[PDB]
């Protein structure tokens, strides 16, 4: 987590360099600004070494919602509510299949005694 | 007469089993886990109780019964 | 009877198994706890923007909400002049310009 | 063990790389068209620092936003794969019925 803090903690400086750049251009001394552009290109290459130490990896509402404007935290929100509703509604396909499994397999057990012993198989097997 | 009886009841052995399947795999409830049960977005989800659910699977299982 | 219980295999019950609590199983309930609608108080844990507004006020100044895939499709270091761009900065007269606002 | 996919998603030091990398090539195009001519070099230098920074800003937003993303994703990945095996299997069973009636074959 360190290297995302510092690589954000750069990403700060250099975006205050463009902040105080551009009062800098806007109440226009050579040297300041001079230090300052170079300050710019020097946070820049920092921006190159530390994002490449950083490393981290429609479908990709992410950078959607970063283009358009939007928060990310409803975006891993409803992927809360995906994986729980997701997995309410595997769960609960796998009981009704199961209620359709044993009960019509006791059905076909009540329809004749000789197939009974068999499908006891059927309903012990795959375990 | 007896020979059509034979592929009308067997077309309908597969109607039946393609049925049977079909109302389970498009309605039917959730499950509480250990925290609770339905999702505060019900819209296209149409829960059905589970008693009418429960009677449906005893119907859909008892008609294939009844036609072999 | 034949084609009965001919794939002689124990074809578990899926190894992610829906019956198990996946968010507990796969250690996402931390997550579920920072951004669930509700807290683990009680109280709704909502508030959020629907933009990033709460990032850019980590910053300081005007921001209002305005590429890099096409960049992605195709991606070693750029070159640069330090003379020439400073002798090219070194023109800004004191005269103000045209109409823009500094909000 | 969960199916781990690898596609659908892109790295950072590639959005920043390339990021910066425009950003560069952006100051060697306004620098070399601002010198060309007697106001228009002032607003448009604020217009290119402007959209650079907010573009910037964009990628502040998701650098705070990365506090790895590959298996987050792919565990809803496989939880809609399964769905569709579910239903997978419905029209196999519907033209199996097609598949019946040519098999079979009263007198006059």
């Amino acid at each position: 987590q360190q290297e995302l803090a510092t690589t954000q903690d750069q990403v700060a400086s250099i975006i205050e360099s463009f902040v105080e750049l551009g009062v800098s251009i806007y109440d226009f001394t050579p040297e300041a600004t001079k230090g300052m552009i170079t300050n710019l290109q020097r946070n820049v290459d920092r921006l190159y070494k530390l994002n490449v130490r950083s490393n981290d990896p429609i479908p990709l509402e992410v950078v959607q919602y970063i283009e358009d404007g939007r928060n990310p935290d409803i975006y891993t929100r409803e992927f809360v509510e995906a994986i729980r509703r997701s997995n309410q509604y595997q769960r609960g396909k796998m009981h009704g299949l199961k209620q359709l499994r044993d009960s019509l397999a006791d059905k076909i057990v009540d329809e004749f005694p000789e197939l009974k012993e068999p499908v006891e198989d059927i309903i012990k097997r795959t375990s | 007469d007896r020979l059509t009886q034979l592929q009308i009841c067997l077309d309908q052995m597969t109607e039946q089993f393609c049925a049977t399947l079909n109302y389970i795999d498009k309605n039917h409830g959730f499950e509480r886990l250990t925290v609770n049960e339905p999702q505060m977005s019900d819209k296209h989800a149409t829960v059905v109780p589970p008693e009418e659910f429960s009677n449906t699977i005893d119907e859909l299982s008892t008609d294939i019964i009844l036609k072999t | 009877y034949y084609y009965y219980v001919d794939p002689e295999t124990t074809y578990t019950y899926q190894q992610p198994n829906p019956l198990q609590d996946l968010i507990s199983v796969y250690g996402l309930d931390d997550i579920s706890r920072q951004v669930a609608r509700t807290n683990l108080d009680g109280t709704k844990a909502v508030k959020l923007r629907k933009s990033y507004k709460n990032q850019i006020a980590d910053l300081s100044g005007k921001f209002s909400t305005i590429s890099e895939q096409q960049w992605r499709e195709q991606l070693q270091p750029p070159n640069f002049d330090w003379d020439l761009c400073s002798s090219v900065l070194s023109q800004f007269e004191r005269s103000y310009p045209s109409e823009f606002a500094n909000q | 063990a969960l199916p781990h996919v690898e596609i659908n998603q892109v790295s950072l030091a590639l959005v920043i790389r390339n990021l910066t990398v425009f950003t560069m090539k952006e100051l060697a195009q306004y620098m070399k068209t601002n010198v060309h001519t007697n106001s228009a070099k002032k607003i448009r230098f604020l217009q290119l620092i402007i959209f650079l920074r907010t573009q910037f800003l964009k990628l502040y937003v998701l650098v705070k936003w990365t506090r790895n993303f590959h298996v987050l994703i792919d565990l809803l990945n496989w939880f809609r794969t399964t769905n569709m095996n579910v239903n997978n299997c419905i029209w196999a069973l519907k033209s199996s019925l097609n598949s019946m009636t040519n098999a079979k074959l009263n007198v006059d």
